[PDB]
């Protein structure tokens, strides 16, 4: 169909235009809450680690999709491999609090510690970008912090995720006509 | 909702498992996609 | 006595996509209200349908320009979400995180020449199994649409999903020399004083477009 | 035979496919393989763009091989389908990218009733080659025998099969017609000296999708 | 407090045939439709009953030929699923994966001589405990059937299950010198000009044939 | 009974023909879904292993019965002994994905990892033979792939199996009149 | 169905435990075996 292209009103033609038939679609895998709900690894600091989803690398599935939203909300689960006991403090806590074990402290139990944590920021939602300094995000954009004698692995998992105002999501720029890769296949 | 699949009730109260939402005093993109023009703009022949 | 249980081997290890939740440790937290915030999206494909994004042509521009040759091919590219032409689109950005897709992909063409420039174009879908057509006459035998310029500057066309299997791969294998899903062929039938004018091209998901099987495949 | 002197009675069968017919007076019936009807012809892989081409549903012919007294048990002749076709059905394979159809197959081995020996005719899916021991189980596939004292015609009808709902015949052949010698041909004093084996085949429920450009 | 449990010794190890299922890790996958696909089989014995397969005789052929001697034995073989004569049948191929069976096994005989060749045959089942009969006269005292050639080329006969126990073994032990389940004896009573003609033989499962106790016994 | 042998119509006589009586049969053990539902071992590759049921040896109970069908469908369970963590990717994934742990990754837990996996092929059913190259099966005939630092044992288990179009199933060809073997028996 | 024998409900939803089948728009060998001729083709005496 033709239309006024200057308008942002979406136009979605279908194959029925030339005699085809539109099929049924099942889009559960592109549901935001479902797709963000899985663990992703970040490289940890030795002891004190601020819980900040922007640490998730931008090329990962979770990191790229998170960056494709401007504002977001979620609760969180973390899985941590650590020596010693692990202490968590909420958003707004003095860093010294990390040495006091009345703050949620999980005693070491092999092979790792998994915890469910609530959102604790003072804002109604957080943002992946913030036009203040025109990089740096306000200090209040975090889910608290953790500390152990040694933290060797740290995974984040967004729960009940909500996203607002989509932003660019980019695939790899290929050099040839098509980006080609080795796909899994039965052997020789 | 999300990537969760247990049929049995969580052992912990909701008040502990997650933060609790509050209300003061809505899927924009779903409405936008649904509103898309899918017809034909002029006369159709044959 | 007490209840006897069998602690089973092979079960219980942490799985990164497991369907259960962790034990909580800090309760009774009430959040600031966020109801009615603008711009929410709950399914990435709603965004993909409603917001078409630009294709990329030779030279790194989102348009093809009128030719004044005997060569009437404006663009010909692999119908692949891994194609260079689709590489800056939101659709390709989303598709890299799933292994399979099915359904309709829509292309939009917007003419930007002045009022005194006129043109007639043709889009055709060439299926795999034969080399793609080099002329509008050979391409006429394919599924295709022709349109001209006028008051309405945009034309939209659905590329149909046709394949032996019910789903196709979003990625392209190093062994597949010719594109397994065919080609999109855009031709200029003719033009009247439209030398140098640009036809801008965008793509969006169709009504039955579907992505399935999440995958995290990038190394960087 | 279950009928009644020479080749007869309710053993007379006429098959019609399009404007072509074939009659035999020594029918032993028709074997339906795997189903008596096709499964769905309109699924999501063709987006409602498929069409039926009734003009291709008619008999075409080929010689298979000559059955001679020196052939022994296990001697086989294989014919992958679709095969070369110079009529309408064949032109469809050069005009559309995807197709599906079943097959109505008639194989004849005309000698006389004084010949002895026996042929097994079967339609086998996904068959490029088969081992000698496996031939003892060829009856697991849709089949019929040709035994000179009883009949000269075998008739098998099969639907389209495959991992995909539509196929690309230039790269995959879902069915193979196999004719195998079960007991060697005997001629004795009055039998025919050899028996030429021919096939009369018709594509059934022909659907195509994905029109190709012309070579022009 | 919390629920106390006894983690029990002797339970919980992985068992290759256990009756429980693993924990899932990747949900919400919908399959392409496959309803009404042709040729489905849900029990291997339906196939064994409906599709008779060929016996194997001396020389590696599925038939016996008319003899012109004073010797009227066409074939005599052990009534065993491990017999060489049954070794290329689907029935034997299935039976090697179970340790016991019971019930009826059907033999089919198809005459392939010309119209002017006639013959009369006899099949007999000889039970264990006495040597098998060498002549049709001695075999007459066994359970048996005689038939001749004519319009119908095939004759089918049920070998009965007769044994002291309710089940018999599918495999044959190295210590059993004579077949524990007896013999199948096929004779030619007489023939009229059927010299050299072939009688093709096949076997299928009978209505009450049953295999039980799955076993994986091959080393190669 | 006599019949026209040239026809493929099945004939199933019974002992009643000569005065016997047909008994009751219980065929649960030859039910396809039941018989295929058990683990079978395959020899693994050191690290990357494509999940392909054709790797099951043809002489095994599962391997032989699978090959006695032309087309099949099933979900799958695998049991794996491995060092390091085990990652699985679905059918169609680039092989590089096996190094990213947001794809289902089971952290090492002695003595082995057992997982339930869904069918993920793009076809309505898979096939044990495919007449394309007239050996080699299309690359899309697989259940994904797994990878760990070292995979030392791998077992497959077909769930909800369905089979279509039976094919030859062969016993051992004996040299003597009967194939004889040592059967389990009380000792001396 | 299959080689499964627990009497209690699976802890995980069906949507997670197995892939879900879909339908578009049937045991051939069972019908074939059931259709087998089991009689006698001519006259019976005694």
């Amino acid at each position: 169909t033709t239309s006024a292209g200057e308008s942002a009103d979406p136009v979605t033609t279908t194959v029925e235009n030339y005699g085809g038939e539109t099929q049924i679609q099942r889009r559960q895998h592109t549901d935001v809450s479902f797709i963000m709900d899985r663990f992703v690894k970040v490289t940890p600091q030795n002891q004190i680690n601020i819980l900040d989803l922007m640490q998730v690398p931008s090329h990962t599935l979770v990191g790229a999709l998170l960056r494709a939203s401007t504002y977001y909300f979620s609760d969180l689960e973390i899985a941590v491999k650590h020596e010693g006991d692990l202490t968590w403090v909420p958003n707004g806590a003095p860093e010294k609090a990390l040495d006091n074990t009345t703050n949620p402290t999980a005693y070491h139990k092999a092979p790792l510690t998994r915890l469910a944590l609530p959102y604790t920021a003072p804002h109604r939602v957080l943002a992946t970008v913030y036009n203040g300094e025109c990089r740096t995000l306000p200090t209040s954009f975090n889910y608290g912090a953790i500390k152990a004698t040694r933290v060797t692995e740290l995974l984040y998992r967004m729960k009940r995720a909500e996203t607002y105002c989509p932003r660019p999501l980019l695939a790899i720029h290929p050099t040839e006509a098509r980006h080609k890769q080795k796909i899994v296949a039965p052997v020789k | 909702s999300g990537n969760t699949g247990s049929i049995i009730n969580n052992y912990y109260m909701q008040q502990y498992q997650n933060s609790m939402d509050t209300q003061l005093g809505n899927d924009w993109f779903s409405k936008l996609a649904s509103s898309a023009f899918s017809g034909l703009f002029g006369a159709l022949l044959a | 006595g007490i209840f006897p249980v069998a602690c089973s081997d092979g079960y219980g290890g942490l799985v990164t996509t497991d369907p259960k939740t962790a034990d909580p440790v800090y309760g009774k937290v009430f959040n600031p209200p966020r109801n009615q915030l603008p711009g929410r999206f709950t399914n990435l494909l709603d965004v993909a349908e409603a917001c078409p994004t630009f294709l990329r042509f030779e030279g790194g521009v989102p348009y093809v320009t009128t030719k004044t040759d005997s060569d009437r091919v404006l663009a010909q590219f692999d119908m692949s979400l891994a194609a260079k032409h689709m590489s800056n689109t939101f659709l390709a950005g989303l598709a890299q995180y799933y292994t399979q897709y099915s359904g309709t992909i829509n292309l939009h063409f917007m003419f930007t020449g002045p009022t005194d420039a006129k043109a007639r174009y043709m889009v055709a879908y060439a299926p795999p199994g034969m080399e793609p057509p080099k002329t509008p006459e050979a391409a006429a035998h394919c599924i295709h649409a022709e349109w001209d310029t006028g008051l309405n500057s945009k034309f939209t066309f659905s590329i149909p999903y046709l394949s032996a299997a019910d789903y196709t791969y979003t990625a392209s294998d190093v062994a597949e020399t010719t594109n397994v899903q065919g080609w999109v062929c855009l031709f200029q039938i003719t033009h009247g004083k439209a030398d140098g004018d640009a036809l801008v091209v965008l793509a969006s998901a169709g009504k039955d477009f579907e992505l399935r099987l999440p995958v995290d495949a990038r190394a960087e | 035979d279950k009928k009644t002197t020479t080749l007869l009675e309710d053993r007379i069968l006429t098959t019609r496919n399009g404007h072509t017919t074939s009659t035999t007076q020594s029918s032993v019936g028709v074997t339906y393989g795997y189903a008596t009807a096709e499964d769905f012809v309109s699924g999501p892989n063709t987006s409602g763009l498929e069409t039926r081409v009734v003009q291709a549903e008619r008999f075409f012919k080929t010689h298979l091989f000559d059955w001679v007294t020196s052939d022994s048990f296990g001697r086989c002749h294989l014919l992958e389908l679709p095969t070369d076709h110079k009529g309408v059905y064949g032109s469809l394979t050069d005009s559309y990218a995807y197709m599906r159809n079943g097959w109505d197959v008639e194989v004849t081995a005309v000698g006389n009733q004084f010949n002895g020996g026996c042929l097994l005719v079967a339609m086998v899916p996904e068959l490029c080659s088969i081992q000698k021991r496996e031939l003892y189980q060829l009856t697991l596939f849709p089949h019929q025998f040709i035994n000179p004292r009883t009949n000269m015609t075998a008739h098998i009808t099969v639907p389209f099969v495959g991992v995909n709902r539509y196929d690309q015949y230039k790269v995959h052949k879902p069915w193979t017609l196999v004719v195998m010698v079960v007991a060697p041909l005997t001629v004795n004093t009055e039998g025919a000296p050899q028996i030429k084996v021919y096939a009369n085949i018709a594509p059934t429920n022909v659907h195509v999708a994905g029109e190709f450009p012309s070579k022009e």
